[PDB]
């Protein structure tokens, strides 16, 4: 999976409260709209897990803003449990196709506030997603 | 604390009475050859390979008399996969090089070690490639196949081992549809090693430095288009191989079932990739069943496993020896 | 005569040491088989490509590979003949030259 | 005298009490064996002096280990004395045969503690080494 | 290994108490300075074995005089250990950089005394040594 | 604040016109010349020098009639001596070196003047560089010739110091047997003005320009291959010379004395080596007694200090 160093935000930022991104994507435009190019997306890896007190969910969202100061939400994912972050788990938000100057990662944790696991967010075309599919499956 | 190293005042560890030390004795290079066997062919989306696999078949139906039947749809999905750079320079403060005039043997001598090593990490990759974990890299052979309830689950063979001493054989086959590798556009595949020439470093301070250096790129991918071409025999406890086919685990049936694995072995061409700790018990245990059968007095000593099914039997040292055995 | 000796790399260079010689029998029975032993021996080094190879054994030794060549054989296809067997020549083939100048009895190496 | 800026160790320690050097070089393999090298010796400079309540020796030495850690000494010199660590005096050692990653240079000082002496440390290929040889000694 | 019968120093001597070595190498000057030839280098090999109620160590030291008379070290190993001196073990000293005239060796064995063992010390130009090198190490 | 650049600025840039460049004449620089008496010779060993110095001889045997005599044996002792380099680049705002035309001409000035700055800084190296201070640099003179204790020490005389006011003065003999300066192998002999290219440099922003450079690597040591031609005059204690050489100590005797001293001027060349101060003292007082003091030629040079401390 190759990757864009400037694209990547969240190198990779140890989520604990409901924070957001540390960096902030600032493209050299008003409108980017790089969903729209149609090949441009987030993905979210994890490591290490999901350690928490617990039952917490993580819910990755790509937000935008005019000016690099106050954002707001153009993608989300939804409350992705504890559990279900184990070491490499690639969470994929497709750009959103209207975007705005300064697109940032927020990470709304439910609560308790997780304890471990850090999560690194770039935009990339595309990612690697091969998963095996069945054959027979009577044979099997 | 510990200080280094791009490339510390021991060119003096390469030389004579004289120059730069020009028959040195490569040790750490092995002999793997996926890299060579390999099939590279552009990848075709835009640093992805794109494939669509059929999901579903339309089944049909008895229709009772009389009875206007529904209309089948076959679904079908597609995957795409990624491709990974592998790039180094490789610097030498031109002060160093260039004394004795080694700047040249030196230049070379460096560089026969970094193909080496481009080979060796590529081919230590494509088998354990976790783009999982390391994301930079492109995901190899495990763990596509490593679970026994992945779908792809039936086609790893288990040996049948328990410990942290056990290997596995690989078994595919190379062929434009089945299983190759995939490189980009434009860059070329593979191991570009251009020579960058002498230019200015920085010391850390900013103090000033200057050298050469030497670029490595090497940039690859994997399309594994269907797992049913690939199967792989694991948990091959190395300790307990014997070659009297006797306790552990045989080679010679836990090889062939692999063969029946493989749907027609029709295209490209299929290569078995074992372990040299593997080729080795292999071509005793072959002896040994042969032996108490027919094999001439001069034959004693085996052919060297060359073609076990009529498939290559390919020797890749770039393949862990003690793997984690596979749950 | 003035001679010293290089072994650039050992990988090229493969012992089969801690040989029992008293256990040795023919029908490669007790003690160690020397038929795998040596195939082993084979298998250890890299693409035996340059220059040339070569085995070094006691003609106790060579003896005792003879009788348990045409043993291993012998449970397959061995002719009247041929029951004495083919003096040992190439193993590989890779020659299989005598040495007297090598010591018989040496303490075990662990 | 060319040197490595890596090489250099304990730049100019004010060796005051018996202690090892400030740093430790590590050697990019489990054996370096850099006295195999037949070049590579450590040297040790002396300034200002090894001025101390005396009468004091310093006795360096090298040491290997295994990691950054456990130190024994692979080599050594002696009791060299004090006021003969004037400002300009090369104790050199040529390089133990046997290194292992992980080198660093020990100052055993015999007691008392000194009082003034720095000592600059670094492997180098090779020492400036010219004493005076005699003439006749006739003539005259 | 290539002999000078004139360096031959301790032929097989049995080093039980710490003791000095038999012969002493005169060489026909006030300083040799022998470590310059970057060549010459003192061996000790050792036969049979450093037996010795134990635990001892033997630590081999090169010592100078003015004139053979009294000797002071030089160059000095360290604490060689018993089960480092089985039949076969060549421990090398490289030749001090500032020698003098009347070189000897001295075995200064750490208690108890030895009960058996030979050492045979002489500076040769130079040594064999040829340590196994590792092979991948991933196979096998 | 205060703007401090290293680089060529307009200011630097614009005296060098005009609407004429060339030509600089350089008052404050220091007027030094070890270096052009000095020799070459490409050192030997790998970044030493090794050279091996007769340490005993066989003396012969009168052998009366039918009379075996006994063999002798000829001792060695051999002595290596390094080298040190200094490099030093010299960058400019590419715009602005190239402006008007004058790329080669303004490159060349910094050339002249890099090389100026460079001869001071290894000449005065070379007479009191320590291997043991500095480290890094090679060493040239002192200490070789500085404890009176030394084996070479009847080759120090001194003029009697005691308070650190006080020169010395050199005597060499340069020669390819017989002290000489050495250089790698295989780096050329002498400053090299090796020019680079265009290549983008930065701006502490980042706000990058392009611009040359040019290297100046200069490696030497100095093999110093037996003292025996080479004598230093050490405390020659300066506050107490005067023109009638009879307060203070006196240069003439005193240099003589240094000169029937070596064995034998044959090859290469002498030369004596002293500080403007002190070669302006001697000859004051050579004229009282009335380029070539005495069958060698008197270089006086300017980078050689006047106060070091005085030796025992």
């Amino acid at each position: 999976m190759i990757i864009d160093k400037l694209l990547q935000v969240s190198d990779g930022q140890a989520v604990t409260a409901s924070a957001a991104s540390t960096d902030v994507i600032d493209f050299g435009q008003a409108n980017p709209n790089t969903g729209m190019d149609d090949r441009s997306k987030m993905v979210i890896t994890v490591d290490e897990s999901a350690d928490a007190a617990g039952a917490a969910t993580v819910t990755f969202s790509v937000q935008d803003s005019a000016d690099n100061a106050t954002f707001a939400d153009v993608a989300a994912t939804g409350a992705i449990g504890k559990a279900n972050l184990a070491a490499g788990k690639q969470v994929v938000i497709p750009m959103p196709t209207k975007l705005r100057r300064y697109c940032r990662v927020y990470y709304t944790v439910a609560t308790g506030p997780l304890t471990a696991g850090k999560f690194s967010a770039q935009v990339v075309t595309g990612i690697q997603q091969n998963v095996a599919y069945p054959d027979s499956p009577r044979i099997a | 604390s510990t200080t280094n190293p791009t490339l510390a005042d021991v060119a003096a560890r390469m030389t004579p009475d004289g120059k730069i030390d020009p028959q040195i004795v490569e040790m750490l290079n092995e002999t793997n050859e996926i890299l060579d066997d390999m099939t590279v062919i552009e990848a075709n989306g835009f640093t992805e390979h794109k494939t669509t696999v059929r999901s579903g078949l339309p089944t049909g139906t008895w229709r009772k008399l009389n009875y206007g039947v529904q209309p089948e749809k076959s679904r079908t999905v597609q995957v795409k996969d990624s491709m990974g750079m592998l790039e180094t320079y490789a610097e030498v403060d031109k002060a160093l090089a260039d004394l004795n005039g080694n700047s040249a043997a030196w230049r070379l001598s460096e560089d026969r070690a970094f193909i080496e090593g481009m080979n060796q990490t590529q081919a230590t990759t494509l088998f354990y490639g976790d783009s999982s974990i390391d994301a930079e890299k492109f995901m190899g052979l495990t763990p596509r196949f490593n679970s026994l309830s992945a779908e792809n689950g039936q086609n790893i063979i288990d040996a049948g081992g328990t410990g942290s001493d056990n290997a596995s054989i690989w078994l595919t086959v190379w062929g434009p549809n089945t299983l190759h590798t995939i490189y980009p556009k434009g860059s070329q595949a593979g191991l570009q090693s251009r020579d960058l020439g002498e230019d200015t470093l920085i010391d850390a301070a900013g103090g000033r430095y200057q050298g050469y250096r030497t670029h490595y790129k090497w940039d690859i991918g994997l399309t594994l288009r269907d797992w049913r071409y690939v199967v792989r025999i694991a948990n091959v406890d190395v300790s307990e191989l014997t070659k009297n086919a006797s306790a552990g685990a045989d080679l010679i049936d836990l090889m062939t079932q692999a063969v029946e694995l493989i749907p027609n072995v029709g295209m490209g061409r299929p290569a078995f990739y074992m372990p040299r700790k593997i080729r080795s018990f292999l071509r005793r245990q072959i002896t040994n069943k042969v032996a108490a059968s027919t094999l001439t007095m001069e034959e004693i000593a085996g052919k060297k496993v060359v073609a076990f099914d009529g498939i290559p039997c390919r020797r890749t040292d770039a393949l862990l020896l003690t793997e984690a055995r596979v749950v």
